[PDB]
């Protein structure tokens, strides 16, 4: 964060078993069942984030 | 009248097929087999009855 004016470059300790998660493991996959495009799905993802 | 399959085309995010065939009234009677012409590599009709 100090001397690397670049992309963010996060460092993290990996979990020993990836399938068991790290505490909170909520993963959301917003789908599109009507094939309305990509920008509408990104707008719905931004609305869900907000 | 054999309904040949040519290629695919995109529709609603999927890849559907394109099928080329004759119309309805050209494959109803066997008499269409009687006057089924050949290209003959010159342009002459040469009907199939001979």
């Amino acid at each position: 964060m100090g001397t690397l004016k670049d992309g963010f470059g996060i460092a993290v300790v990996p979990p020993p078993i990836l399938e068991l998660g790290n505490g909170s493991g909520l993963s959301i996959n917003l789908q599109d069942r009507n094939n309305t495009g990509h920008t509408a799905l990104l707008a719905k993802r931004n609305e869900l984030i907000q | 009248l054999s309904s040949s399959y040519v290629s695919d085309f995109p529709n609603q995010g999927r890849l559907q097929r394109v099928m080329v065939q004759a119309d309805g009234d050209a494959r109803m009677q066997p008499a269409d087999i009687l006057n089924l012409t050949v290209p003959n590599s010159s342009g002459i009709a040469v009907p199939l009855s001979s």
